[PDB]
Order: C-alpha cells, then sequence, then structure tokens
RNA sequence: ACGGUCGAACUUGACUAUCUAGAGGAAGUAAAAGUCGGGUUUCCGUAGGUGAACCUGCGGAAGGAUCAUUAACGG
RNA sequence: CGGGGAAUCAGGGUUCGAUUCCGGAGAGGGAGCCUGAGAAACGGCUACCACAUCCAAGGAAGGCAGCAGGCGCGCAAAUUACCCACUCCCGACCCGGGGAGGUAGUGACGAAAAAUAACAAUACAGGACUCUUUCGAGGCCCUGUAAUUGGAAUGAGUCCACUUUAAAUCCUUUAACGAGGAUCCAUUGGAGGGCAAGUCUGGUGCCAGCAGCCGCGGUAAUUCCAGCUCCAAUAGCGUAUAUUAAAGUUGCUGCAGUUAAAAAGCUCGUAGUUGGAUCUCUCUCGGCCGAAGCGUUUACUUUGAAAAAAUUAGAGUGUUCAAAGCAGGCCGCCUGGAUACCGCAGCUAGGAAUAAUGGAAUAGGACCGCGGUUCUAUUUUGUUGGUUUUCGGAACUGAGGCCAUGAUUAAGAGGGACGGCCGGGGGCAUUCGUAUUGCGCCGCUAGAGGUGAAAUUCUUGGACCGGCGCAAGACGGACCAGAGCGAAAGCAUUUGCCAAGAAUGUUUUCAUUAAUCAAGAACGAAAGUCGGAGGUUCGAAGACGAUCAGAUACCGUCGUAGUUCCGACCAUAAACGAUGCCGACCGGCGAUGCGGCGGCGUUAUUCCCAUGACCCGCCGGGCAGCUUCCGGGAAACCAAAGUCUUUGGGUUCCGGGGGGAGUAUGGUUGCAAAGCUGAAACUUAAAGGAAUUGACGGAAGGGCACCACCAGG
C-alpha cells in the first residue's frame, strides 16, 4: 500500500521536472511535505504552491522552475548526529558548493547548513539539487 | 573425527607411538 | 527488493551470512573440510621422503614429459607428487632422500602443463636445488 | 485493492464539501434519533438505517445534521447489539457456507471461500479485541458458530 | 578402630570413537603386436521397455518460417 | 583465553590479536589438605593414574607451560655467559638476596639513517650567445667514450689511547698506516603480451625444457640452454603459504533474478518487518529567588562527568638527520613532560520537529463549594489521674453548581451492508445429440482391411456395404473469438436446486481494522499406487507380419495395465509472461467484455407508455492490440525489463564460473514410486547470452562451351 508520502510526493515533482512540466498535482497533503516544499522555495528550487483543500487528506499544486536537476528523499530516516553529517553530504550531495539534506530536529526541518549553524542533529528527510 | 576430547586422544595415541619408535631407536 | 527498515538489523545480517556460506572462497575457508584435506595441512612447505620418480606426460596441446617425483609425507603420512623444476635436477634426487616442498602458486590447483600435481621441490638433502642447479654448493648422502 | 481478491475496484462514496445540513431539510435532530430509535426498535442494522433515512426521509449524512454516527446513538440510548455488523455478517456467512459443505462434501471451491471467511473472521476478532469492543476471552468456534448467530 | 563427608581411581557389561596387525575376496595399472573375431524440430513431467541414454503411451510448452479471403445481407 | 590493540582501507567495511599492560586459568591428570591475613599453593604436603631416577632387592627420592641447555616434534625460532651498577621487590634490614630486571653473545622478524667514489685539463660530441646572404668564426655550458692523464678528500679496515661500563663490548673523539680501476671488484629477477627492456649470435629440434595466465619448442625459437646487450628494485631481491585492497565477484552504503546462474504451481496465514492525513509549568515552606511536584513515558539530538596506561592523531623540542626519546634552553636561573579520540550500555541537564504511547463515551470524567461514616490530632485545656480539650490529616459516600462539559474525518486504504446485473467459476440431480462398438432381422454380392508396395487379419457358415431397431460406455464438435470466469491447476448439451464471487452504483455503516509474510494450512494437469464398479474408442508393455553388409527405432494387425466413475494416496510439469506481491508518477489512440451516465434517430410489421436490439459520446475495472527518439538495457527488445553512480516507497523468496550433482549421507513424508532438505573429495580455463558477415550447401534456379553431349566424320 502507500508508505512514506513524501516519498510520492518527491517521485512525483522529480518525474514531473524530468519531463519539462510547468506544474504538479501531488496528493495526498501532509505537514512535512509542505516544510520540505517551503525549504525547497526559500532556496529558489521550485516556486510558488497551492494547498488545495479538501475535508480528506489534501492535495498540493506546485509550480516547476528548471532548476530542479534532482529531488530525493532517504528511507529510513536514519538518525544523523552532527559528527556524521560530513559522511552523508559527501555520499548524497553532488558538490560542496550546491544540493541540501534536509533534515528534521527538535528546531524544525531545516538544511544542513542551518543544523550546523544551530549546533543541533536530527532525522534526515531528503537532498534536493 | 570430532569430538575434542577424542581428537586429543588421536594426538596423545600418536605422540606416544612415535616416541616409543624413537626412544627404542635411540636405545641400540 | 531489500528490507530497508529501521529493525531489520538481524534479517539482514543472518540474510548476509547465509549468502556469505555460498561462496566458494569462503567455503574454502571455513567449512574446515579442504584444510583437513589438504596435505600439506595449511603449511608454505613440507618436508618428505622419496618414494618414487614419475615421467607425468604433459596435457595435449604441449607433448612432453614432466620429470616429477613421488614422496611420502614425514608429519601426516600423505602421497604427493612434486615436480623438479630444471633441467637435469631431477638427477640430484634419490630415492629415500629427504626433500622440502612447497606449492606451484595457484593454492591447491594444478598448475599449467602438468596434470594433478599442486607442488614442486624445493630442497634436496638440506640444500637447495637452485644451488645444485647453478654450482654452488655440494650436497651429502 | 481487495485483500483476498486479486481485483482492484474504485467503487466508493464520495461526500461533497459542505457538511452543513441543507436548506430544505425541516428535520431536527431529536426527530432523526427518534426515527433511528424507532428502526431500531423495528429491528435493523445501522447500515439499512442509514439506508432508509437516506432514501425516503432525505437524510443525507447523519453526522452531519445530529453531529453523532448512527452506532454510537444507539449504543448511548442502549440498543446496539452485543457482536458488530460486519463480524456477524461474517460469521452468518460462514455458517451458511459450512452448511452448504456439509450437504456438499466434494465442492473444493467451496472450502476454499469458507477458509478465506473465517481469515476474514479471525482478522474481525483480533481487530475487535484489541480495541477492548469483544472481551478477551471470546473464540469463534466451528461447532459454535450457528448458535451466537 | 567405628561411622560420616569430599573423593582420585579400580572391576564388570552397553553405547561408541581412535590407534594398530592381518588370512582372504573383488579390482585396476606396467610388462604379452601372444589366441579368436543409418535415424533424429527442440524439449518438460511421469510410466513401461534389461540400470542409464534412447524409444513409446499420456498431459503439457515454443525456447517453431502466417500465405489468400473477409464494406451487400435488402423487396 | 578476553580486552587495550594490529594489518589493510576514500566512506562503509574485512581479517588478526599465543606474545612484554590489565583481568582469568594451570603447573604431567584429577582429588584432598597443613600452615598462614591471604593457597585448595605444587621451586609445600598426602594419594591414586601415567611416565621415571638410585639401588646392596630391604627401601628412598620425583615434577623446567621459571633462566640457560638437551631430546623429540616439525616449514618454523638464540648463550648450559656477566651483574646485582640502573628499575624495583623481600627481610629483624642504610649493610644481605633476587636467571625479577639490566648487560653482552646469536639474530637479513621488522623498522631508521646510509658507502660502492667526485673534480680539473685535453680529443671528439651536441645544445645555445655574438658576428656573418649562407658556409662558417669564437670564450658559453653540457654529455659520456676516455683501450688519456693528473693529484685532493675519504670511510670501510689495521689499530695507541681517551671515553662508555659493576667490569667490559659497541657508538662517539682522536695518534699512525690505509683508493686507480686485472681494485677495498653488488646483487636478485627478467627482456612475446599483461609489464620496462633484443625480431642479436650459437646449440637443441613437441626432445630437453619455459610458462602465475594467454601461450613458446615438431630446422629462421622475439619465450628453452648459453654469450653479448638491455630493463626493474637495490644491500637487497625471489619463491611458497595465510590474510587484506582490487571484489559494485557477498552489495548497509552498493550487486543481481525476459533471453547469460536465478521468482516458490497457487492462495491463506501466526512470528518478524513496514504502516494515510490530523492536535500552536505551577501551588505551598524559607532568603524578586532557593527548596516540592514536575511534564504520560520513551526512542532522537545537544551539552556536561566518567571512561588506567601503552598504541593512534597531534603540540613543543636540531636524538648530527631520521625511525625514536621526553627532553632540554640561557649564563645559578628559565622552562616542559599538552591536547584530541576513547563505540554501544549505564549517569546528567536543555531542545520537542520526527516515530510509538496514553489521558472523559457502562461517565464509579475534571474544578469548586454543601454535608455524612470510619481511622486519626502528638499540641492551646499553668502541675495533674481523667469522660471530653479544641484543631487538623487520610479512606468509603449523598445530592448541587460549573466545563462552548467530553467522540479530529470518512483516505482515488480496507472490511461490511444495500441494488440491478454478469460469467465455459464450483457441487448435486436431470435432459438431449451424434459417432463408434456389439447384437437381431432384411437386401445384393466376392471381396473387405491396410501400405510407398506389401504382408498379418476377416470372409460365400456369408465379411465389407445399404436399411430397420436394440444396448453399452464415451465424448459435449461446428457456434468458439487473442471473448469470459476462476487463487492456480483449469472450466463449453438442456433444466432445477444449493452456497459463493469480481465489477459497477451509493451524500450506507465500521473507523486503520492494513501490505508482504519464516512456522503452519487448503487446492493442485498428466502419469503412477491402493480398495470397489465398469470396459466404447484409444493404448504403453506384449504378440505376430513386413523390411536388411550389421537392425534389434520407423510401418501394418491384434491387444494387457491404463484411458471412465467412486473412495483413499503422491504434490510433480516448458505447473511460462522462461518476467514476485502491494502502492505512486511519466506519451498517445480506438476496438472489445461487464456496469453506470447522457442522448437526436431506426426497430419489436409505423408498437398506445416504459422496456430489449442497434447508433453516438463519457466514466470505472478488465482481456488485448497499435503507435512513439519518455527513458532504459549486452542487446533482441521493454510504456515497463522506465522514474539506477542524480544509486534508499514497503516487503517475501532466491543466485555467486562450468562440472561432480540435485549425487552420497543424514533427517522427514509416502504402501511403493519417489517428494522435501542437501554436501565434500576431485576436475576444469573456460561454459554461456545477444546480435554481425557469409567459405560451404549433399539448397534451388538461370546462362555458356564439339578442350560437353546429342546426330554424325
Amino acid at each position: 500500500v502507500r508508505m512514506n508520502v513524501l516519498a510520492d510526493a518527491l517521485k512525483s515533482i522529480n518525474n514531473a521536472e524530468k519531463r519539462g512540466k510547468r506544474q504538479v498535482l501531488i496528493r495526498p497533503c501532509s505537514k512535512v511535505i509542505v516544510r520540505f516544499l517551503t525549504v525547497m522555495m526559500k532556496h529558489g528550487y521550485i516556486g510558488e504552491f497551492e494547498i488545495i483543500d479538501d475535508h480528506r487528506a489534501g492535495k498540493i499544486v506546485v509550480n516547476l522552475t528548471g532548476r530542479l536537476n534532482k529531488c530525493g528523499v532517504i528511507s529510513p530516516r536514519f538518525d544523523v548526529q552532527l559528527k556524521d553529517l560530513e559522511k552523508w553530504q559527501n555520499n548524497l550531495l553532488p558538490s560542496r558548493q550546491f544540493g541540501f539534506i534536509v533534515l528534521t530536529t527538535s528546531a524544525g526541518i531545516m538544511d544542513h547548513e542551518e543544523a550546523r549553524r544551530k549546533h543541533t542533529g536530527g532525522k534526515i528527510l531528503g537532498f534536493f539539487f | 573425527e570430532l569430538s575434542r576430547v577424542d581428537q586429543r586422544h588421536r594426538a596423545s595415541q600418536l605422540r606416544k607411538q612415535k616416541k616409543e619408535a624413537v626412544l627404542a631407536e635411540k636405545r641400540q | 527488493g531489500k528490507c530497508r527498515g529501521l529493525r531489520t538489523a538481524r534479517k539482514l545480517r543472518s540474510h548476509r551470512r547465509d549468502q556469505k556460506w555460498h561462496d566458494k572462497q569462503y567455503k574454502k575457508a571455513h567449512l574446515g573440510t579442504a584444510l583437513k584435506a589438504n596435505p600439506f595441512g595449511g603449511a608454505s612447505h613440507a618436508k618428505g621422503i622419496v618414494l618414487e620418480k614419475v615421467g607425468v606426460e604433459a596435457k595435449q596441446p604441449n607433448s612432453a614429459i614432466r620429470k616429477c617425483v613421488r614422496v611420502q609425507l614425514i608429519k601426516n603420512g600423505k602421497k604427493i607428487t612434486a615436480f623438479v623444476p630444471n633441467d637435469g635436477c631431477l638427477n640430484f634426487i634419490e630415492e629415500n632422500d629427504e626433500v622440502l616442498v612447497a606449492g606451484f602458486g595457484r593454492k591447491g590447483h594444478a598448475v599449467g602443463d602438468i596434470p594433478g600435481v599442486r607442488f614442486k621441490v624445493v630442497k634436496v638433502a638440506n640444500v637447495s636445488l637452485l644451488a645444485l642447479y647453478k654450482g654452488k654448493k655440494e650436497r651429502p648422502r | 485493492g481487495r485483500m483476498h481478491a486479486p481485483g482492484k475496484g474504485l467503487s466508493q462514496s464520495a461526500l461533497p464539501y459542505r457538511r452543513s445540513v441543507p436548506t430544505w431539510l425541516k428535520l431536527t435532530s431529536d426527530d432523526v434519533k427518534e426515527q433511528i430509535y424507532k428502526l431500531a426498535k423495528k429491528g435493523l442494522t445501522p447500515s439499512q438505517i442509514g439506508v432508509i433515512l437516506r432514501d425516503s426521509h432525505g437524510v443525507a449524512q447523519v453526522r452531519f445534521v445530529t453531529g453523532n454516527k448512527i452506532l454510537r446513538i444507539l449504543k448511548s440510548k442502549g440498543l446496539a447489539p452485543d457482536l458488530p455488523e460486519d463480524l456477524y455478517h461474517l460469521i452468518k456467512k460462514a455458517v451458511a457456507v459450512r452448511k452448504h459443505l456439509e450437504r456438499n462434501r466434494k465442492d473444493k471451491d467451496a472450502k476454499f471461500r469458507l477458509i478465506l471467511i473465517e481469515s476474514r473472521i479471525h482478522r474481525l476478532a483480533r481487530y475487535y479485541k484489541t480495541k477492548r469492543v469483544l472481551p478477551p476471552n471470546w473464540k469463534y468456534e466451528s461447532s459454535t458458530a450457528s448458535a451466537l448467530v
């Protein structure tokens, strides 16, 4: 059945970004997906998105800009300590110049640079470049 | 052979045979 | 597909060791049967007493006769065949001579033109075959 | 995708976004409750009560009008059945298939479908024991199956 | 010295396991140039035919080279 | 023996740790003890067991896995030396003792530094600067050959002495001697490719031999044995073996399962694993603060304290450099002897996203006050004996007020309902069709059968044939389609009954009840085995008949088990899509089956209304097809075998070069046949998968020739 809806959302937006489309419909909508899309938007990788509100689990329509090469999710959500984050960003990111391991800490869902800044460790969610 | 005590017993028997042969040769 | 949960560690390690048993190198190293069937018993060199000289026919596409020596090892009593390497070195080996024997290099596999021989003669009567071949030492008897 | 069949059906209900009561419905919550009570005294399952209320009385969703669902109204008043709806239906189906099997020994298809029915019964029994709906010592038996229905 | 405790070990049968002599039996190897002398496409599972192959009975596959025709049908 | 640790290594990891530090164990094997604070002690005792010494034949004495040493064992490992001077330990003790430890000897285990010579002039030789149209002319360096010369510095060694040291040795320091190439002389492997460097010369002739692998050698050997030359590393270089990286060939990172090795025949199902949204700090005691509770508990993350040293990373420091060491530096002083890491598990204080878990739905639920019953207050009834001091605290309870009083919704998750259908889905009974075989009767005839030909066989006691019936078991053709149903194997005459099922439709109900699934359980083509019945056709075996240098497979006639039904067994197929199941996204098209929706019209001889059949679109689930440079792949091909080095959606099974071999053995099931699980020794440099050309066809068509034929000379 359907598990880990963030994987479905990232796979859908990656498939549509590879196809050259301008908008993606992803369903269902959860709060972690919204935070991931917000993190990508603050770095200017996707753009504006709308949360279509059903009384069920909602839907999202995101707008695409061709700035995204690969958006990916890491399953299972491994425990990333702060000392071990360098190995993770050596494995997943394509270069030291760009790319983002999204990870959730008790301070919120953020990037690896913000996790370095705030001295907190968390669980890994994704990467995008 | 298995059964560690039996393997060590085999080794002890071979030891005793070689020791008997050597001691018989050195008495001459 | 692989199980990629968080609590699936024992499944992964059990599967890895069970499929580790399906390797050839791992099974030859760890089963303890090829170690007991090895005449040397996991040793670099062995020392034996010469029983006979054998002319082993070469494998078909090369037509020659290899001068090997059938010896009986001291420490376990096994009969093995060792190839005497160079030309004229067979005349240094005599029957009922003490020989130091090592393998060829393929770790239990028959090497090259000689069928069924894993070993080669290194020393004859406590002097090497190379020193006798080069005329550097004399052998006692 | 069905759990015992290889079919993948999509047929289901689709509520609109409006949870509010329609304007043309001049029925208060207590009148709907009394209709549910008299249907229960007539003797019906909650699904059949909902079907009668939808088809005849025009009540689309009872929990949108009354604010409570049918089984909770029956349980709060005290007219809910001892064993639940779907469990009773599955046990009755098992009883009918078992009676057919004692009639006809050579029916292999009936035996296989009976095994599937009892698998469903055991799954529902485990779920209802987890939620403390059924007592923990409750057990389905093949011999004690028709007496419960 | 009696009794008790801990208790090495000794003797007797059973289950074994190991070391080590063996009459004989069946073989093979080196030495005898000694004596006599056509069919099948490729298979699978079972059963029979002298064990196997192989062939056949039954049930299965293609992992085997689709040419020609095909609009009326109402009075 | 276990750790500290070691080797290798991007990251993950893999392997080793007998061995000097810590802890444990044991003194040939077990056992029992004495003394002592401490021993089940063995350089203490007592036994038995196994070895063994002196013998005067009665007896006595044993314990090197302590230091040297010896035997034996092996591929494999040092002196029967000197000292208690440094380090500490013991004792009645500044004084004695220590095979602890130090010092030398053996030592190419391994690690560090580092000789095997350099320069000047001449003779050639290049590369450059200046002048010349150029040739050339020079003073600018460089290189070796020097079958050329020439002195200068040396350490190896010989060896006074000093120094080192318990006494010595070595190192360091210094007298004297000590270098011309026939010396004070550098080796170990190789020269076809991998892999650097000869198509040199002689000998051999598939011999001797070389070769890790491919391969070389059968008279020109780039590969053998040698000479010369050349190449690599260098006081070191080979070979064998274990192990590590290469190996993304064990894959967590990070492999694979259409055709190359591989997905269980199919479905259920416990354990395991994974699991959809959704919810934004305070009342008392003491000095604005300290105590008391925290807050449902966690997992996660961060900080703090603990985690022996030695090893590792690393700070400082000219051990002459370095490996090392913890020293040292300045004219009595000044300093150092850091720091980091030390998984996991246990402590500790913050964070509250993520992932579990709970808190009120028989309301014996929170918060307030109004009361009862029982147990109790350790002080205020100056000293009291008291029946009562009062007050205050705990547990069971009666009503009341108060809470916006208390249930997130209804997944393009699932279960269950209700509806009209739909299907060769299943079980039971029933009905019909023909063919074949056999029998009875009638008719007319000498042939019928079978083959490439024949032959066996039947047959005027009348075969075959034609006609009328009867019976027996069998089989459900044509309709029958890339159509349908079923979990799969499978399912096709009519009717009735029985219990199921998908899909569709719902503004029904439950509210996570789910997905994949070791153990376990049902079904499971054909063939086969037990007990019964029946045998129409067919038919393995078998019998004949044909056919042959050698036929013993093909062919023809007959025919046993079986093929059929009933009840028990077996669980096997190319049980195939040679392609696990669930879920998401990425192109298009119009045919078909079922269901639903919207419709001009034709039809039931124009139908009076709905209803069935067609026709046109739409939606949902399916069996399929076509098209496409979405992208994949070794490719053929594939809308999945795609969304893969831009590698992580959940989860089951399963592969690791070909054979041995699905074999032996063991276990288990079966009456048996056999099914399931399942090696090793050994053997081998390959085996395979996809495509690409076409010698050669015993493949076929045409054309030509009196060096081919025909009719002839």
